């Protein structure tokens, strides 16, 4: 290894992935698997690729102190073991999902989500911008407005009615 | 078209034809 | 995949399937079936091709026959068929013996896409290199 | 008269219209 | 950007005009 | 006014609009 410059490294780097970073994702690891770097990468292989990093940084006072790249309220992020996930590039849709369906497989834990930065706050897990690219997600959500939206309620007595 | 002759038609339009029509109309689309 | 249950990898060439000399009662004894090896591995073989080393996963529970996941052959006995001598090794470094190149041994690298660590489709190259290297065969790149 | 003319024919009630009706729709069934 | 009652109220389009902005919103596709 | 415009000022554009656009039309109709 070496000392405070291989820190100031290490934190400039990982932290410039939160800096010039799409998205993140704050996972706890424990019981965590090299089948884990063989999922995530895996999902790299054809979906992924080397757009992405999760290092295990919590090493904290290195990667918190680390950020005068502004990440904030991340003091309460940094309880425990956490392994931080920063996309470069790409969309930031994919990868919450990939942990979110990784750790419900058992998959080492999640650390309950606790959240991560752009929105930057605290935790909850949402669906916002797995969606993408799915926009026939969208031409059902016109819910072809007049016509299925009529299909379901202005007919539904005569299946519904006589009684 | 006016909407309450839409809503009058389709809510009368007796039975043995009205089950036979509104019915239809589910099974042309969706 | 979890841990382990059971597999093994004894092998010559798909050339000849399920060889009595060369392997026989060692091609396996577990559950495994002497002559059972010369059907669910000919189905795909001969759907494809032989004369190339096919190691696989043997996997076996409580019932009998076994059921074999196969994926990629290895990379150092392709330098049999296209690269130059039948042999390998010889006197690998104490002389230059054989040579390829950077244009050679691509589309090797590009046969597993299903079979690599990388998400690197350059870096996966050098991983193959060094295949090329084990007889002590020098690289044009 | 008429069902599957006037909903081929009809094939409109912009949504306007539309959601208007099966309010209407609501006030009379449901 | 951002015409949202004007574009939403080009729903006038009727029902087959709208199987159109869906189909051209995808086609040359699966 | 014009589909083709409607769905080209549609089609290309970025997707947090878009989201922002479905939102609220989760709400104005049905």
């Amino acid at each position: 290894m070496a000392l405070n410059l291989q820190d100031k490294q290490a934190i400039v780097a990982e932290v410039s992935e939160v800096a010039k970073g799409a998205l993140s994702a704050v996972v706890a690891d424990s019981r965590g698997v090299t089948v884990d770097k063989m999922t995530e990468l895996r999902k790299a292989g054809r979906e992924a690729g080397v757009y992405m990093r999760v290092v295990r940084n919590t090493l904290l006072r290195r990667a918190v102190e680390g950020t005068p790249f502004e990440c904030l309220k991340d003091a309460f992020v940094g309880p425990t073991l956490i392994a931080y996930s920063m996309e470069h590039p790409g969309a930031a849709a994919r990868l919450f999902k990939e942990f979110a369906k990784a750790n419900a497989k058992f998959e080492v834990k999640a650390a309950a989500f606790e959240g991560e930065l752009i929105p930057a706050s605290q935790i909850d897990r949402l669906a916002t911008l797995p969606t993408y690219e799915e926009a026939i997600a969208r031409l059902m959500a016109t819910m072809k407005e007049a016509s299925a939206g009529k299909l379901v309620r202005t007919l539904a007595a005569v299946r519904d009615a006589k009684e | 078209s006016i909407t309450k002759d839409q809503i009058i038609e389709a809510v009368a339009a007796m039975s043995v034809m009205d089950v036979v029509e509104l019915i239809s109309a589910m099974e042309e689309k969706f | 995949a979890k841990k382990v249950q059971a597999y093994v990898k004894l092998q010559v060439a798909a050339g000849m399937a399920n060889p009595s000399p060369p392997v026989g009662p060692a091609l396996g004894q577990q559950g495994v079936n002497i002559m059972e090896f010369c059907k669910a591995f000919n189905a795909k073989t001969d759907s494809i091709e032989k004369g190339l080393p096919i190691p696989v996963v043997i996997t076996v529970y409580a019932d009998r026959s076994f059921t074999f996941v196969t994926k990629t052959p290895p990379a150092a006995v392709l330098l049999k068929k296209a690269a130059g001598i039948k042999s390998g090794s010889g006197k690998p470094n104490k002389d230059k013996v054989g040579k390829i190149s950077r244009a050679q041994l691509q589309e090797i690298a590009q046969t597993k896409a299903a079979d690599m660590t990388g998400a690197d489709i350059e870096a996966m190259t050098r991983s193959i290199e060094g295949t090329a290297r084990s007889m002590g065969l020098v690289v044009e790149d």
